[PDB]
């Protein structure tokens, strides 16, 4: 559940943003359309969209007094994921 | 569902999926021509994910075997597991097929036989409704396996386009070239056909073998009968997210697709450490999951002839290790943690690493249910020692007029030599450049 | 007093505190701020904490 | 962490190691085949710094032992303590070495097997990735461990330039010249390595033995059995820091820091008083620690031949008091306010000088923390009474035409004599030089 309304609604906008990439790439022979690069280009400010918003609750689990199974899950993908 | 058809093929292919079936009967607690013990089903949940479906509870092999050489199944037929096997579904009694050592001879016999070949092994593919994939449990080495093998790898690829390839292949031995010298031609045809015609392999070395062989097995007359129990292990080790009930990557197309950094780098290094029967005294006294995946990143299990020193400017980009049975799931997070500590894979410089490690419960047996296991998947990009080492032998070979003459007779009109040179090539330099 | 003694061990406590805070064994701190250092030369990110736990991990 | 890789070379180094290693099993509570006690981890916090760590809580020994002699390794495996020692580290069994008695054979021996030397002695060194450094355990006596000591203090300089080199080298006897001669050709040549190529040494004079050999122990025939119970006492003394868990200097790099004033000024003086085992029935009375501290530099325990009246022009700038077990430490700062109302150190008038007095809990047991116990690491300017007593005796075998034709045949073609001489004489000047 991590966080009520921000990391459930990041969480949320993460698998919104990646659902457009199946649309996208479902087209007949995707990377050369015109389309498949002009939808293309929304989904690329949107994934940065996803890990900055990922990269604020970091910040919050560094700087820490809120939980602390919070905080050993979420850095344990992010040492997966930054390493 | 999630139906796999194995294509065993070869003289060696045929031997090490042989025992890969007689594997699976004495962990599904079940007999090849009967079912004696109700450990089937309490204890698996799931058989029917390589095996056919039953029809009368008796799991047919979902297999295939051909080969030119009569002897590697003459040898079956007087075991008791060949009953599990059925005389309709591949060949019936006295099979036979060429002289026969050639790659040019299975090359060839393939559009000859091409209306039987297309006919029996597709019987098998409409008896589910959504097929996995094919796998090529096929070898490099001779003629019989490579030659055959190149042709199925093209003919498959657009008659069952949307489907998943990734073979478990064998690579041949390079101690001396007097028996065999055909070795760097048809190895490197093949290997062609295993990058833009396949998607994924699975690499498998011989000289590897007898360093294993020698390590702790403790023989001295290499034998080909051990060159089954290092292999029909860590393939049933594949697939234990697949057959017994797991939850992430419990599919082939699950474990594969996070590994594949990109097409044409797909060789996947493999290591595996139980395989000594007198660990079992002090396995009583809770050896844990904490010692297990420190010697898995040390180069001591591995199946893979690669250089000690080439380490150091190469980077790990995927790593899997893969416990099994008793894991005690509440130290696994533990060993995980111990991992960045060392380093002990270098990762790459643009972008993240992954060391993904999952659990799956095994047999209710009891050389299994007491002994930790490791299997490792490993994606290292010194693997181009192997490339480097199979090209070298190869333009030396060219220049001493070897087989130029004894090898363009049949079938082949146009200097291809070359046109397996640069792709070697190009997946040599593409490996080095992917760490910018 | 005896009741921390069979549970919690208070003045145990006392003692256990005196090898972190006031540094009494060395051994604890010395394989600490070896492998610690690699750590400190550089300046502190919001991507600091996430280590730190498991560098203590690997010293203890 | 802190693992340190003990050298042990020669006839004399591999006997006062052997005890060093016997010395440890007895004051850890471990048996060499097995744990039959649990006094290993509640009583001693650290066992991990000089042993190899554990496999099954068996604590394999960090030790090398090469000797051209086989008849010092043929007295070990009868001993129940040899079978700690492993047989796949050093050696198998049946091994040998010369014939032989020359300085210049293990000279000329270090590049022969150059490529066996340099395998498993470096196979210990990667299995902790924070190496503290290596000391060489080795002999000036004879040519056994003065002609193949000198090599490994050159190749192992760059090799490895980031350790810590610090020996605890025995020097030879000089009371008669009739069994050995060549003892100040192959003494000085170690001793040039022992400046330059290497930053400390620890001296053990064999003169100043039998000194104490017949103070309190009471022998009419000196033997060699003897020279093993002053040796491996000292070595275990001076890594109670190290060893159990101390604080301040507790790594070898901590104490040799804060004693060595220069390069080429390393010479320690080594003082140990209790050696006697029926001091034992009145240290029941509370024996304090203000009377252990004022006899150590009193000039009774030393193990260094010196003047008695070069004293007073010499000044001592480094002191080290070691306490172990039982210290009481509430008088402890009350036995160092004792050190300046004396003033038994000279000091140095153109710089500090400083008494340093450090503790560590010794072994739970009887005999270890009953009586007190100290050890003395001095550093007195007085050294060079040995470097005049080895250099008149070096020249003046050089006019007597000893050892000029039956020494320069192999490996030697230009008069490297006056090299020695030269740089012991830039140690002897630079020594009263420091006292400006």
């Amino acid at each position: 559940f991590i966080l009520l309304k921000p990391v459930f609604h990041c969480l949320n906008e993460i698998l919104e943003l990646c659902h457009s990439f199946c649309s996208l790439v479902s087209q007949n022979l995707g990377p050369l359309d015109e389309r498949g690069a002009g939808q293309l280009d929304i989904l690329v400010k949107g994934f940065s969209c996803q890990s900055s918003l990922l990269f604020r609750i970091l910040s919050s689990v560094r700087n820490h007094q809120i939980n602390p199974d919070l905080a050993q899950l979420l850095l344990r993908l992010d040492y997966n994921k930054y390493y | 569902p999630r139906e796999i058809i194995t294509l065993q093929l070869g003289q060696c292919g045929n031997q090490i999926g042989f025992e890969f079936w007689k594997q699976l009967c004495a962990e599904h607690g079940i007999s090849p021509e009967g079912i004696v013990e109700e450990f089937a089903t309490e204890g698996t949940d799931r058989k029917d994910v390589f095996f056919y479906q039953a029809d009368d509870e008796h799991y047919i092999p979902r297999a295939v075997l051909l080969d030119l050489e009569p002897r590697v199944i003459h040898s079956i037929l007087n075991s008791p597991y060949a009953n599990l096997y059925n005389p309709e579904n591949i060949y019936l009694s006295e099979h036979g097929g060429g002289a026969g050592n050639n790659w040019a001879s299975g090359f060839s016999q393939g559009e000859k036989i091409h209306e039987d070949i297309f006919d029996i092994i597709d019987r098998e593919a409409d008896g589910s409704d959504s097929l996995e994939g094919f796998v090529l449990c096929h070898s490099i080495a001779g003629g019989t396996g490579s030659g055959l093998g190149s042709y199925l790898l093209e003919r498959l690829n657009d008659r069952y386009p949307k489907k998943l390839v990734q073979t478990y292949s064998v690579f041949p031995n390079q101690d001396e070239m007097s028996h065999v010298v055909v070795q760097p031609y048809n190895s490197l045809l093949t290997l062609k056909r295993l990058t833009q015609n396949a998607d994924c392999v699975v690499v498998l070395d011989n000289t590897a073998l007898n360093r294993i062989a020698t390590d702790r097995l403790h023989i001295q007359n290499p034998s080909f009968s051990q060159i089954n129990q290092l292999v029909s292990t860590i393939m049933s080790a594949s697939t234990t997210t697949l057959r017994y009930p797991g939850y992430m990557n419990n599919d082939l197309i699950g474990l594969i697709a996070s590994l594949i950094p990109t097409p044409r780098l797909h060789f996947l290094m493999t290591g595996y450490t139980p395989l000594t029967t007198d660990q079992s005294v002090a396995s009583v006294r809770k050896t844990t999951v904490l010692d297990v995946m420190r010697r898995l990143l040390q180069p001591k299990n591995v199946m893979v002839s690669t250089g000690r020193d080439r380490q150091t400017n190469h980077c790990y980009i995927a790593i899997l290790n893969i416990i099994q049975g008793e894991v005690d799931p509440t130290q696994v997070h533990k060993s995980l943690q111990r991992i960045r500590e060392r380093k002990l894979a270098n990762f790459i410089p643009w972008g993240p690493a992954s060391i993904q490690v999952a659990l799956s419960r095994k047999s209710p047996y009891l050389p299994s249910a007491h002994r930790v296991s490791g299997l490792m998947m490993a994606n290292h990009t010194n693997i181009s020692s192997l490339f480097e080492r199979t090209c070298r032998q190869y333009d030396k070979l060219r220049k001493r007029e070897a087989f130029l003459e004894q090898f363009r007779k049949e079938d082949i009109f146009k200097d291809n030599f070359d046109e397996l040179d640069n792709s070697r090539e190009i997946v040599q330099q593409l490996i080095d450049e992917y760490h910018a | 007093l005896d009741v921390l003694n069979k549970n919690y061990n208070l003045l145990e406590h006392m003692q256990a505190m005196r090898r972190y805070l006031l540094l009494g064994q060395g051994d604890f701190i010395r394989h600490l701020m070896d492998l610690l250092k690699p750590e400190l030369v550089r300046p502190a990110t919001t991507l600091y904490q996430h280590n730190l736990t498991g560098i203590l991990e690997t010293a203890v």
